[PDB]
């Protein structure tokens, strides 16, 4: 019968790994890199975008960060389908939360839920991984500014720096030689451009090729705004750090 | 509510009356009972106006899908068909009474559709409360092979019959008319001759006349840069 | 019998590639060229009806599709895969947004639900991906005139001008010469024209080209009037005569 | 090489088993065509009875699907009756749900779609047919609507299907060519039947007795089969001119 | 062999291995015999001990008061098909208040059987019965096999070395076909049958397992000291 | 026991001049008992305004059910949603309960963000949409509401002056309403201002 | 290569291989016969005396449908059984719904669509017989022969199972020396001796004879099995021309 | 409603009245109780107009698929459709309905099914609430094998008094003619049936 | 069961909840604790239907308990609110709704404030200074309306409750064998052991 066509997906290796999550992870260290960067007083996130066309219409282009809600925000490195599945299932967690208790969804509660899903998919039902890889940068009044990773196997962990994509193991020495801990979001949005630029597989690094944002509580009073870039915002910034 | 539906030499045309009502309280005095299931095949309801709103938009929808589907416009036949076995099997909770008129490639045609599932045919139909003063005008002034121009005031005067008897109908005449090898014309407000007299006094207040405990700006906007 | 396949055909290897997906975009890579140009104030989409006899009706396959009264799409890839996917796309545009909103799905949130429908081919038990990419043109009220390409894998990416297919690294350098920001839409259906003929090898008109546009408002498409607010379509399928009209100023 | 065995795709792109459900379609070794008169569709189709002890009457791959379509299948006989079963239903349940007959254009799409669900989900093979649907269509008049195992379906002027399909096709391209018409300028479906056979006895090189054919005829609001004695009669009237 | 991973795989031969290795389980079997009269009908089987230590597991399970059954093979396979059969004469009683004939109760068995020989994810059952009974038609023997295959005999024998028994019966026919009114002697030419398969070891009093079906008795299992009269 | 006058309350709309008004009482009651004077009838999502009266348990879980759809709307959209776009979402919601329904009787207003074209409406408990370029009125105090309405509106008033039409024409409509009163709210608002007022009334 | 491991796929050349597979099941059945006469249908089949403990006349082969159709087969037995079940179900659910017992066509498809069905997927097997079946309806005497691929036709005369070459040929003959038809008394005596001449190709073992028909005259449009001496003088027919 | 149906020497006529009512005001006074569910099978529906025109509608595609599928399906087997669905849905329904057709073999029949689903096959059948008062007139003056012309006045002047005492029935006489050679309709207007 | 009072006063929540059973006819039990702690900081007392009372109670305080665990967090007594409310208004159009009336009263440890919230069962919500269900408010609403003060001590709120409970025990026509009344405060809730 049809047992004879079954790749078989959630199966352990004699070494006691999970064949389909480490293929997964494989997949995910050709894409594009993306960079979180904690400070005290917000999150950067930064990300460069697959090899672009001149013809590729920007402005209304979205392929590496996306918004959970108006304190939680996401960089994509991975499939760009399989990632919006997972951002439109994260997006109705944090209402049914908000619905539920009429308070905000804590970061670290949906970042369990989209880590819970994706380890369904490596234990049971057949069916292959997602291959993706999440950094989450959001607020919430218990813990403040945080940064978090999840990948293919639902593993989540915590970051004062972090990224994902292709060459992590660059870009982490870089980010922990000039990472401190009392750093300002001005000087991480520098750090983070500064990483990208030395570890891009470009010739340099240009407006077009980026996408960037910023969580800050340079909103006015106790409160929080998001910020997505726009190619123009991230062509001053590139200047004004001096890269271009 | 009053609604008729009357054929002509080529074609078809409804009309209504535009009150609507929460028992004996007038909701809204220009409402629009003409509903659009496709370009071409228009319908008008009497009853639970939720429901003949909602059945239209349904059934008008499936319509333009199979219209997409099959390369052909659409038949009233199939407005109807469909209409009749949703409407059998909610077994009459839908309390949805149609006429539904049109144009299509086949010709002409009128029908009239009651909430049960039930379908009828005929060259001149009367739906809702005012329907039996409509239908005392169109079975006297009916005749075979109508103009054009006789039909919309055949149609208009039924409708009128009802707004000045029929306490359930009453304000303006729409009406809508498919000719066969042309556009359908919705004619919104095709009569008024409802409109309110001038009132004997302003009641526009002085400013200031109303006692107020607190004001505060509304913030409406999202949470601000910088 | 019950489907008993209930688990996934498209699987990582171990270099992290998907192979179904890439085998899919090999069977795009072979299909006829089609290509979408945006202007200031329309978009065009445009292939080849390459007739598989001369003894077939050639307009009863129809390559370009009206998806809603604003969106239309092209492919390139596998004909039948496309047919079926225009039926769930115009489906979906009802289920999902106009029978909730009592409007038109915006060009990008249907491209979203396409590209979601795809996307789950890729994972889903006992099937394969679609074998084709979708251009999909549209406007919208908030959002203006825009262009869309959808990937096997469910990617979507927006475009000022693109092709797909067979001449497609041809056919995109064509098209990168000649973009700008301030083309009216005759001047797009004039280079788009130009474009196509590169990559056909025969004849070379309005029996074998398919050209559709994304325009001005159609009140004479609308088939009624005395809605002031209803002005009529935007898509709009140019005619045999009007393709070949437009190839004698070429 | 089991993208060989089910419905995925190989690494060129192709789908192999629909590749090979094609090659099942010629195992009967049938001819047939389909043309266009003014008013009709015809379709003829080769008729191969080897054996003695067969009853010859139930031997037939020309079904009527409807009262207005008709349907000849080239392609073993069981996959062919699974088809026409399935289109007799899709065509009783059609009319209906919308009030009206289905359109032939409109059951070759639905069956088209339904072959196209077989090319892609892997628990079903496909069928081993090419489906030619013939009407005389309320709206676009006389109609040929072909479907094959890959789910591609198109309208044609005229058609042909089996294993010397090229030479029917080439003959029937060569008169329309002459002709610069997209039909048989005939009033009388005899006359279109005769046609039809003439063209088929010149592009196969090879004559017909009343046994060797099946015909088929769609008019206005009919579609039937010729009997043995019908078929004769078109045989004499085309040896007598 | 590249046609013998599952029951719904022919060979090029037109064979079914997994039925064919199912059926290999019942020759791997203790010997049963069955043969009947026109009064009555009988079963005999040897029981097959672990060790010394160890009890003869039981080989013959009543169906009904007209009906029961021997084995050979696989025992929990024995109890699904028994109780399949309970079921079925259970049913004839309670709803048609009708003794299930014994040629229809073959018949249920065959279907059952059937289904688990064309199907994925099933297997074929690994056991062999010996039905006998008592119906409306007088005494009846059947045989049935995980294949589906079921036969109505004057006599047979299923299980290790069962052709020596069967060949026996096959010369002995025209005698205990005879054997009318007189239970005892019809017991004999079954214990005697069965001897014909006997080596090494002999009949003992754990060893032997009689049941006996008929005109004015209810399917009875003799087992220990009820059968040293026949030793 | 009947369901949509149980807590009591009223809601009403106007347009004006560039403008439109929305208004409500505070009251919240079980039958004749009064529990809350702080019972707000008015939301918003972002610049469309919804008023709901009937049931008090319906009227919080449609409040959440529609900034749950606003929200997920704004994110995929990436736009606030529009009045006459929120108004066929509300209609919709509620006929998907044709037969176990909220009982409220929710009111629109707002201004369109792109046209500046002000707009109204009201639906009953099953979805129908009233579609008024006057006014739209809901409550147990409705009858009342069409009365006041009828007599004092008139078309295009200043933004101003709409708010001492609307206040007495909920004022002096809840004071002939046993259930309605306890306090009142009005919203007067424009393309980029919205202006909130408490007005004073008695308390009885 | 792989082809043949799995039902429903295509091999290079569009073969489904375990279709071909079940047919040689088929052949390797006992031989199985049906001659179509002037009012009716006679069915016979070879039974194989594989020892003298089989009780005669008691194993019958040929089964009934509702009350007008008779279907012999030859290759797996309890394949033949599931597909006479289903088709008794089918039977009885025309029957219910339209009233009239289902025609004989009607039927034939109805088995038919069913064999076909199980060569969809690869989760089910083909069926492992070849059948032989018909009846009298209202339009006459119609005899049907279905295959494991679903392949089915009407048939003046049919055969199957390991003597069905020699079967064809003598029932070939009855078709060329008598095209007028033949008797339902006659077709009985025909078909004993059919069965007779191809048990050659099984001549290690005896065999049992068994004949049934359906005959508008003789059975009033029944399936009955012909028993006693009707049987017998069929028999003694058939040992004469062996003879 | 008054309907009913005669079979005479070449075949079976169907007649019917063309009033529905809504309590005491007629909804439709011109309407065709008369419904074809095959070419030569038609039937008379009595009862609920939804729950008879639902049936009609089913029993119609299920002998458009019977047809396709077996050819020509007979009257009894019509009859036997209705009857299923009128018997098993008969908690939920309140139809009457008599079905007549011609075949060529059994050439007019006539079975009628009254409220509970059961089939009863007849010379002639009446119902509807208007039959009740012709049921002594019908079986007076019925007789087997008349001619064409005997049955249409048999069915004009039968319905003529049963729209004459009830209420519920009235408007035109409709009619259609089963037989070899074809479907013929008629129809009879007040002036003319009033007189008789 | 009967009667259930609530006050919220300058820095903490006062419950006050009866003590009667009554099986009908008898009295069967005099010491009844109409009240569950659903977390250190929130206690909801209930009146209701028999049977739906305990079961919703130890239904909502084995959740907020598992809350608890999960995030090594106490929810606030607005989230705890909302989440009782929104498991009401699911329950009113079930198949057999629970017919249970509840008070939670609260203090939030964040902003340092006392909080009471009456919620019935159609999932009615209200934050109030004090409340009651059934007749209870019919009684006490006017002497509370009279006294009450937003700046009031915790023992000023119980004189003012002694107040409400002696109006009730002359007025209303059942024995409700007095109140249990218990505090909810910064250091989170203990009981009065006699009033
Ligand atoms: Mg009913
Ligand atoms: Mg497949
Ligand atoms: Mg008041
Ligand atoms: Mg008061
Ligand atoms: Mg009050
Ligand atoms: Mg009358
Ligand atoms: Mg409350």
């Amino acid at each position: 019968g049809s047992r004879r066509y079954d790749s078989r997906t959630t199966i352990f290796s004699p070494e006691g790994r999970l064949y389909q999550v480490e293929y997964a992870l494989e997949s995910i260290s050709h894409a594009g890199t993306a960079i979180g960067i904690m400070a005290s007083d917000g999150i950067v996130l930064a990300a460069e975008r697959k090899v672009t066309s001149t013809l590729l219409e920007q402005d209304t282009s979205t392929e590496k960060l996306y918004k959970l809600n108006d304190k939680i925000a996401v960089a994509v490195a991975g499939l760009t389908a399989d990632a919006e599945i997972l951002i439109n299932t994260a997006r109705i967690h944090a209402q049914n939360y908000l619905k539920t208790y009429n308070e905000d969804i804590p970061v670290e509660i949906l970042v369990r839920r989209l880590s819970d899903i994706k380890q369904g998919y490596t234990q049971h039902g057949g069916l292959r991984p997602f291959g993706v890889s999440f950094i989450y940068a959001g607020y919430d009044d218990r813990y403040g500014y945080q940064l978090y990773t999840s990948n293919p196997s639902g593993n989540y962990t915590g970051w004062k720096a972090i990224s994902v994509g292709a060459n992590t193991s660059a870009a982490q020495t870089l980010l922990q030689m000039d990472y401190k801990d009392d750093m300002k979001v001005d000087d991480a949005i520098e750090l983070a451009l500064k990483t990208l630029s030395k570890t891009t597989d470009s010739s340099a690094l240009t407006y077009d090729r980026l996408e960037f944002a910023t969580i800050r509580k340079g909103a006015n009073d106790g409160e929080v705004y998001q910020k997505i870039f726009k190619p123009q915002e991230i062509k001053d910034i590139l200047v004004k750090t001096g890269i271009t | 509510t009053t609604i008729v539906g009357v054929k002509f030499n080529n074609g078809v045309v409804i009309a209504a009356d535009t009150r609507s009502t929460q028992g004996p309280i007038v909701a809204d005095k220009n409402c629009a009972k003409l509903h659009r299931i496709s370009p071409k095949i228009w319908c008008a309801g009497a009853g639970t106006a939720a429901d003949t709103e909602a059945v239209t938009q349904l059934i008008g929808s499936n319509i333009e899908l199979h219209s997409l589907y099959t390369s052909r416009e659409p038949r009233v036949v199939s407005a109807l068909q469909m209409l009749k076995q949703h409407l059998f099997k909610y077994q009459g909770h839908i309390g949805a009474y149609l006429i539904v008129a049109g144009v299509d490639p086949t010709g002409s045609h009128l029908f009239s559709i009651h909430a049960h599932g039930s379908t009828d045919v005929g060259y001149y139909l009367s739906l809702g409360s005012g329907s039996l003063a409509a239908m005392a005008v169109l079975e006297s002034h009916w005749k075979q092979d109508l103009t054009k121009e006789e039909a919309i005031k055949l149609a208009s005067d039924a409708i009128q019959a009802g707004i000045w008897n029929d306490l359930g109908s009453g304000s303006n005449v729409d009406v809508c008319v498919m000719e066969i090898g042309k556009d359908a014309e919705y004619l919104r407000n095709y009569l008024t001759p409802n409109v309110r007299e001038e009132k004997q006094k302003s009641y526009k207040f002085p400013r200031g006349t109303t006692a107020v405990l607190k004001e505060s700006i509304v913030n409406i906007c999202d949470i601000q840069e910088e | 019998m019950t489907d008993r396949y209930s688990f996934s055909l498209t699987t990582f290897s171990p270099s992290g590639k998907l192979g179904q997906i890439d085998y899919a975009l090999t069977a795009v890579k072979q299909g006829v060229t089609s290509l979408g140009i945006k202007a200031t104030n329309g978009v065009v989409i445009a292939t080849e009806k390459k007739s598989s006899s001369p003894l077939a009706m050639s307009e009863t396959l129809s390559k370009v599709s009206l998806l809603t009264p604003d969106i239309g799409a092209v492919y390139s890839g596998m004909g039948p895969d496309y047919r079926v996917l225009v039926d769930k796309s115009r489906k979906v545009a009802h289920t999902s947004y106009k029978r909730i909103y009592g409007e038109y799905p915006p060009t990008k949130l249907l491209v979203s639900e396409v590209a979601k429908i795809m996307q789950e081919a890729t994972q889903s038990g006992g099937v394969r991906p679609f074998g084709v990419s979708l251009l999909i043109a549209g406007h919208d009220e908030f959002n203006g005139f825009s262009l869309y390409q959808v990937d096997p894998s469910g990617s979507y990416f927006p475009w000022k001008a693109t092709a797909i297919g067979k001449g497609s690294v041809a056919a995109k350098t064509f098209l990168e010469k000649r973009w700008n920001d301030e083309l009216e839409l005759e001047d797009a259906i004039h280079i788009a024209l130009l474009t196509l003929k590169e990559s056909v090898e025969g004849e070379f008109n309005g029996d074998t080209i398919e050209l559709a546009i994304i325009g001005d408002e159609n009140p004479d498409l609308l088939g009624y009037t005395g809605i002031p607010t209803d002005k009529g379509p935007r898509f709009r399928k140019l005619t045999s005569q009007e393709i070949n009209d437009r190839l004698e100023a070429l | 090489g089991y993208d060989r065995h089910i419905t995925i795709f190989s690494p060129e792109g192709r789908l192999y088993q629909v590749e090979y459900a094609f090659k099942a379609t010629n195992q009967t070794n049938i001819n047939s065509l389909a043309v266009r008169g003014k008013d009709c569709t015809v379709v003829i189709s080769q008729k191969k009875v080897p054996d003695k002890l067969l009853d010859p009457t139930t031997v037939s791959y020309i079904f009527c699907i409807s009262r207005t379509i008709g349907m000849v299948v080239n392609g073993p006989i069981p996959d062919a009756r699974n088809a026409a079963l399935r289109a007799k239903a899709e065509a009783a349940e059609f009319r209906y749900k919308y009030g009206y007959d289905m359109p032939c254009d409109v059951l070759a799409k639905r069956m088209a779609n339904l072959s196209q669900i077989y090319t892609q989900r892997a628990y079903m093979r496909p069928l081993g047919v090419i489906l030619t649907f013939v009407s005389v269509d309320e709206e676009l008049g006389p109609s040929i609507y072909k479907t094959d195992p890959a789910g591609y379906y198109v309208g044609y002027k005229a058609t042909a299907t089996g294993p010397k399909q090229q030479e029917i096709t080439t003959n029937l391209e060569n008169h329309f060519k002459k002709s610069k018409i997209d039909h048989i300028n005939e009033e009388s479906w005899e006359k279109v039947v005769e046609f039809a056979i003439t063209h088929m006895i010149d592009a196969l090189g090879t004559e017909f007795s009343k046994n060797d054919l099946e015909v088929g005829v769609a008019t206005k609001d009919k579609f039937f089969t010729l009997s043995a004695e019908n078929i004769e009669e078109r045989l004499v009237a085309i040896a007598e001119q | 062999n590249n046609y013998d991973g599952d029951t719904v795989t022919f060979s090029p031969t037109g064979r079914l291995f997994q039925v064919e290795y199912a059926l290999e389980a019942i020759k791997q079997g203790s010997v049963t015999v069955g043969l009947r009269s026109n009064t009555h009908a009988v079963l005999v089987a040897l029981k097959r001990n672990a060790d010394e230590l160890s009890s003869y597991q039981k080989k013959i399970i009543k169906c009904d008061e007209h009906m029961g059954l021997s084995l050979a093979g696989l025992a929990p396979d024995a109890r699904v098909l028994s109780n399949y059969l309970r079921q079925q004469c259970n049913y004839s009683s309670l709803v048609f208040n009708r003794k299930l004939a014994v040629e229809r109760a073959g018949h249920l068995l065959c279907d059952k059987a059937q289904k688990n020989t064309q199907s994925y994810g099933g297997r074929p059952y690994g056991v062999g019965l010996l039905i006998i009974g008592y119906d409306k038609s007088g005494a009846h023997l059947l045989e049935f096999q995980p294949s589906g295959n079921v036969t109505e005999l004057y006599g047979t024998a299923i299980g290790a070395r069962s052709q020596g028994a069967k060949t026996y019966l096959e010369r002995t026919l025209d005698t205990f076909i005879k054997i009318d009114g007189n239970p005892d002697e019809l017991i004999k030419a079954g214990v005697e049958a069965i001897s014909q398969s006997l080596r090494d070891e002999s009949l003992t009093v754990d060893n032997l397992s009689i049941a006996i079906v008929g005109k004015d008795t209810p399917f009875t299992i003799y087992d220990g000291e009820a059968v040293a009269k026949y030793i | 026991s009947d369901p949509s006058s149980i807590n009591g309350g009223i809601v009403v709309a106007m347009t004006g001049k560039d403008c439109v008004a929305i208004a409500c009482d505070l009251r919240l009651g079980s039958q004749s008992l009064g529990v809350s004077n702080k019972f707000e009838k008015i939301f918003h999502y972002g610049h469309v305004f919804l008023g709901i009266t009937g049931l008090a348990t319906d009227v919080t879980t449609l409040n959440e059910m529609f900034r749950y759809k606003t929200n997920l709307y704004k994110l995929k959209e990436e736009r606030a949603i529009e009045p006459e776009t929120f108004t066929q979402l509300v209609s919709s919601s509620l006929y998907e309960r044709r037969f176990g329904p909220y009982f409220v009787g929710p009111v629109v207003a707002g201004i369109n963000s792109k046209s500046g074209k002000p707009f109204i409406a009201g639906f009953d408990l099953i979805g129908c949409i009233d579609e008024a370029k006057d006014f739209i009125v809901s409550g147990t105090a409705s009858d009342q509401l069409f009365g006041m309405c009828e007599s004092l509106y008139e078309p295009n008033l200043e933004p101003e002056d709409l708010f001492e039409t609307i206040s007495q024409a909920l004022l002096n409509a809840a004071d002939r309403d046993a259930l309605s009163g306890w306090g009142a709210v009005v919203y007067i608002i424009k393309k980029d201002e919205v202006v909130k007022r408490y007005l004073k009334m008695r308390q009885d | 290569t792989g082809y043949d491991l799995s039902n429903s796929v295509f091999s290079p050349d569009g073969r489904n291989f375990q279709v071909e597979y079940a047919v040689k099941a088929v052949e390797n059945g006992t031989t199985s016969i049906g001659i179509k006469c002037n009012d009716g249908v006679v069915f016979a089949v070879e039974k194989l005396i594989t020892s003298k403990l089989l009780v005669p006349q008691k194993n019958v082969k040929i089964q009934v449908v509702d009350r007008h159709i008779g279907c012999v087969y030859s290759g797996l037995i309890p394949d033949g059984r599931h597909l006479v079940n289903r088709g008794r179900e089918e039977a009885a659910s025309f029957k219910k719904l339209y009233k009239t017992p289902i025609p004989i066509p009607a039927f034939a498809d109805r088995l038919g669509q069913y064999v076909q069905a199980h060569t969809l997927y690869n989760s089910v097997r083909p069926f492992g017989v070849s059948t032989i079946f018909g009846g009298v309806d209202k339009n006459g005497a119609h005899l049907y022969m279905l295959e494991p691929s679903g392949s089915y036709w009407g048939y003046k005369g049919a055969a199957t199972g390991k003597g069905r070459q020699s079967a064809k040929a003598e029932l070939e003959k009855l078709v060329d020396h008598h095209p007028e038809g033949l008797s339902a008394r006659e077709a009985v005596k025909q078909a004993a001796k059919i069965i007779y001449l191809a048990h050659e190709d099984n001549k290690e073992k005896d065999f049992e004879l068994e004949i049934s028909w359906c005959s508008l005259s003789e059975t009033n449009g029944l399936h009955k099995f012909v028993k006693g001496d009707l049987l017998q003088e069929a028999i003694d027919f058939a040992q004469k021309e062996i003879n | 409603t008054s309907i009913m149906a005669v079979t005479f020497k070449d075949g079976v006529i169907l007649g019917a009245d063309s009033r529905t009512t809504t309590g005491a005001y007629i909804a439709n006074r011109v309407t065709d109780k008369l419904t074809r569910v095959h070419d030569k099978i038609w039937c008379c529906r009595s009862g609920s107009a939804a729950d008879t025109q639902a049936i009609a509608d089913i029993v119609q595609y299920h002998l458009e698929l019977y047809t396709s599928q077996y050819g020509t399906p007979s009257t009894e087997t019509a009859a036997s459709v209705f009857k299923e669905l009128c018997y098993e849905n008969k908690d939920n329904l309140t139809a009457g309905i008599i079905v007549a057709g011609y075949d060529d073999k059994n050439k007019g029949e006539v079975y009628t099914i009254p409220l509970g689903g059961s089939v009863h096959k007849l010379p002639y059948a009446i119902a509807g609430s208007g039959s009740t008062f012709i049921y002594g007139y019908c079986d007076k003056n019925f007789r087997e094998n008349m001619s064409k012309e005997e049955t249409v006045d048999f069915i004009k002047h039968s319905l003529s008094q049963a729209i004459k005492w009830d209420g519920s029935s009235g408007g035109v006489i409709r009619m259609v003619v089963l037989t070899a050679a074809g479907v013929e309709r008629l129809i009879f207007y007040p002036d003319e049936y009033e007189q008789l | 069961m009967d009667i259930i009072l609530g006050i919220r006063v300058q820095d903490s929540v006062i419950l006050a909840s009866s003590k009667a059973v009554t099986r009908g006819i008898s009295v069967l039990k005099d010491s009844d604790d109409k009240t569950r702690q659903l977390s250190p900081h929130t206690l909801m007392s209930f009146a209701g239907e028999a049977g739906d009372t305990v079961q919703f109670a130890e239904y909502i305080q084995a959740n907020i308990q598992l809350y608890s665990i999960r995030e090594d967090y106490e929810l606030s007594p607005q989230a705890v609110s909302s989440f009782v409310r929104q498991e009401l208004a699911k329950s009113i159009r079930s198949r057999r709704p629970y017919q249970v009336n509840v008070l939670i009263g609260g203090y939030d440890k964040k902003k340092n404030k006392p909080e009471l919230y009456q919620i019935d069962y159609l999932g009615t919500k209200v934050e109030l200074p004090y409340g009651a269900h059934g007749y209870s408010g019919f009684y006490t609403f006017s002497l509370l309306d009279h006294h009450y003060r937003p700046d009031m001590t915790t023992e000023e709120g119980l004189d003012l409750l002694k107040l409400c409970v002696q109006e009730l025990e002359k007025r209303m026509p059942m024995d409700f064998k007095g109140v249990i009344v218990k505090i909810v405060d910064k250091d989170g809730i203990r009981q009065v052991d006699d009033f």
